[PDB]
């Protein structure tokens, strides 16, 4: 009574057929429909059965509203995403997207709406936190998919040599990545080695000269 | 994240097995969520992302089955921008234009709003340093740049039969960079780099570089069938494990930061060693603890000789009798970790690097951690004997300072109880007599940052693990029943369901259940069926 109900029948507006969910042992749905649009509503309706809090949680903090639920702690995160545009970008993405990929978004949401004026209780962090959960549009997913994503790579590495200019200097800055294990194994071709380029300061001088004086 | 395929003349089945585990933070609810959906169009089975359709990453759909690992191109330029105007205008060549300026506002739970300005120039948006001063770093990400059509490839991908049609799918992907790697029933593997990198030089990959001088602007896109790809090899294995992928005198700049290449070599010896690799080997792959650090820290502790403390003389003797395995089982494997800790503090201190992130322009949220960086360098840096930024010690004056050190922190604990998850539901901290029922129970397990089984930790907070296989899963292709997958917790978010945590004892024992496709099997293992009908 903590939990939705996952047996019997429940309604979904918007469906053309039937749509049968069954889970298994350790819960996993398998989920079978007829048509395309009604399986992207059932798998939104499923995903919120089982995953409400992550999904919303998740969208907060792509959409910079998660200190709202998780306070102070989450204030400098909300005001990077709020700065990266991630709103403009994801309805400008979804603008320009086949109509196929639009329909699915929208079948999709549809379903998690659906859940959402279902009737079920809501999930213990709901009750926790005081909060009542919001509606979903279909470019929310998108934002949702980038937030996984975010600044995964590069741009630490970057940040973090840039930082180092000042304390050990260039020449040591420039060795600080992770390890090779003193020469590569490549993906392409596979079993291939070969030693990384290390950095060309000559190259790099002008760049961290310009760093030197604007952090100085 | 690891993966890998084997080719049919190397298989125990004589068809393709795909095999791997991706690794992210211990974020509760797990990332990825196992589902299998089916209708008209497609009969598809894999990990989702709760609030996106489709399967991105992971998946079969009865003729080919995909997987990735986060490839490490460098899809993220950071531009050190000249402003003017107090800030109102930015240096483009000999020209300064007008940059946007606007106002937004968060609500805080429990405090009062934050009032902040989005300042952004031709690059991109500022996100470290103040305009107002004359210098501020930009970010221009293919995340954000332009439009971006990823979502057009999750309709395309489940009409695939082929890994070549599964490639053209693909086309136009760019949210994020991944080796997204194949098997089909006609028999093929595959490896495809899929992301969207822009065409700029290899500078851009060192530092924040000048927004003013055009030196290093964009130019255009690394075209769709440039990106390296491999397919059906002569080795009939391919393997991906965030590593380098593709030498640097490729003439595309693509990487300059990426893993090393331990687990993708740990990966390919065993799979070499074997030429008839079975579904049921995956599962020891995954679970494979060696310690690549191992003859490096012996031979320099060797080398180091008897210490006059004597707990650090014990912590010593210990780790050069070490056998390198991460075993869940190990006490020496905690000790390790805690001196290999220490150490990394230690050199971290000692050269200053500690305090680099007091510097405003170390603001990018959640920030840098130095400790969490130089880990990474220090068994370069110890294996090259560079003592550079040791500032006048030695590495055997550091190595034997961390001995002991190290020596005062020893628990004396297993690796596995040593190193086990915490696993902390997001709303813990915010309820703490909630966290017993909040936070998903958690088993002992082994590994490190190294091992293929790569649970890596957080070294400035301790040693427990906060990252690792989100998930594993074997697919054998064209024997569609016999794929098998786990995930770290469970299928459900509910702290009340039976499956909120039930998936973490297969998990913990690197095993894994059965992936189930036939519907007739699934409709005899049903434990709940439900009806979504319409209105
Ligand atoms: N988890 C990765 C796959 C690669 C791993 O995380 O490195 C991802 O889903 O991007």
């Amino acid at each position: 009574a903590a939990l939705p109900p996952l047996s019997g029948s429940l309604p979904i507006p918007g469906l053309s057929a039937s749509v049968r969910v069954r889970r298994d042992a350790w819960g996993i749905p398998h989920i079978k429909a007829s048509g395309e649009a009604d399986a992207y509503r059932a798998l939104g309706f499923v995903h919120s059965q089982d995953r409400l809090f992550q999904m919303e949680l998740t969208r907060r903090k792509a959409l910079g509203r998660a200190a709202e639920w998780l306070g102070a702690e989450a204030a400098e995160a909300d005001i990077l995403v709020r700065r990266l545009g991630m709103e403009k970008v994801c309805r400008r993405d979804f603008e320009a997207l086949g109509v196929e990929a639009k329909d699915m978004l929208r079948a999709y949401v549809a379903g998690v709406n659906a859940f959402l004026a279902s009737g079920a209780p809501l999930p213990v962090e709901y009750g926790l936190l005081g909060a009542e959960p919001e509606p979903w549009e279909p470019w929310h997913s998108i934002a949702v998919m980038r937030r996984l994503g975010l600044l995964m790579g590069s741009v630490w590495f970057k940040l973090w040599r840039m930082l180092a200019l000042p304390v050990v200097g260039a020449a040591n800055a420039l060795k600080l990545r992770y390890d090779d294990g003193g020469r590569d194994l490549l993906c392409i071709p596979p079993g291939a080695e070969a030693d990384r380029l290390e950095a060309d300061l000559a190259t790099l001088r002008p760049a961290v000269d310009a760093l030197l004086k604007a952090m100085g | 994240s690891n993966n890998w395929a084997v080719a049919p003349g190397r298989t125990a089945t004589g068809r393709p097995i795909l095999a791997g585990d991706p690794h992210r933070v211990f974020e509760i609810p797990g990332f990825y969520a196992q589902h299998h959906l089916a209708c008209d169009r497609f009969d598809m089975i894999g990990l989702t992302v709760p609030g996106v359709p489709g399967f991105p990453h992971f998946a079969h759909n009865g003729k080919v089955a995909y997987c990735v690992t986060h490839a490490f191109m460098d899809i993220h330029d950071l531009y050190l921008e000249q402003f003017a105007g107090e800030g109102r205008t930015a240096r483009f060549g000999n020209d300064f234009e007008p940059v946007a300026w606007s106002r937004d506002r968060i609500a805080v739970r429990g405090g009062a709003d934050r009032e902040f300005d989005i300042v952004e120039t031709r690059h991109g948006p500022v996100i470290a340093g103040d305009p107002r001063d004359g210098a501020a770093l930009t970010l221009r990400s293919v995340q954000f740049a332009e439009t971006d059509l990823s979502f057009d490839c999750l309709t395309r991908m489940p009409g695939a039969s082929t890994v070549a049609q599964l490639y053209d799918a693909t086309r136009g992907w760019g949210l994020i960079d991944h080796n997204l790697v194949a098997g089909d029933v006609a028999g093929s593997i595959g490896h495809l780099v899929r992301a969207r990198v822009p065409s700029r030089p290899r500078e851009n990959g060192w530092l924040p570089v000048p927004g003013w001088s055009g030196e290093h602007e964009w130019r255009g896109w690394i075209p769709h069938e440039a990106m390296p790809r491999v397919i059906d090899p002569p080795g009939g294995i391919i393997v991906t494990a965030n590593n380098r992928v593709v030498a640097d005198d490729h003439p595309d700049y693509l990487c300059t930061d990426c893993h090393p290449p331990y687990r993708a070599e740990r990966i390919m010896k065993r799979l070499v060693a074997n030429p008839a690799f079975a579904v049921d080997d995956a599962a020891a792959i995954h679970a494979d603890t060696l310690s690549p650090h191992v003859g490096l820290l012996r031979r320099r502790l060797e080398a180091l000789g008897a210490r006059d403390d004597s707990a650090a003389e014990g912590l010593r003797q210990m780790l050069v009798a070490w056998d390198g395995r991460m075993d869940a089982a190990s006490e020496v494997a905690s000790a390790y970790n805690a001196f290999r800790r220490a150490l990394t503090r230690l050199v971290t201190d000692r050269s200053g690097l500690e305090q680099a992130i007091s510097h405003p322009f170390a603001a990018v949220a959640p920030g840098v951690s130095p400790q969490g960086q130089v880990w990474w360098a220090v068994p370069t840096l110890l294996r090259d004997d560079d003592a550079g930024m040791l500032k006048g010690w030695s590495w055997d004056q550091a190595l034997s300072e961390a001995l002991s050190v190290a020596s005062q922190n020893l628990t004396g604990r297993s690796w596995g109880e040593e190193h086990r998850p915490r696993f902390t539901h997001p709303l813990a901290t915010q309820f703490p007599a909630w966290a017993g029922l909040l936070n998903p129970a958690s088993r002992p397990i082994g590994g490190d940052g190294d091992t293929v089984l790569a649970n890596g930790l957080v070294p400035s907070a301790g040693p427990q693990a906060t990252y690792g296989a989100l998930s594993r899963y074997v697919f054998d292709v064209g024997n569609w029943d016999n794929s098998r997958w786990v995930v770290f917790h469970g299928a459900s978010g509910h702290p009340a369901s039976a499956h909120y945590a039930d998936q973490n004892a297969p998990w913990s024992d690197c095993a894994m259940v059965p992936m189930l496709y036939s519907w007739d099997r699934i409709a005899a293992e049903a434990v709940t069926s439900q009806e979504l009908v319409p209105a």
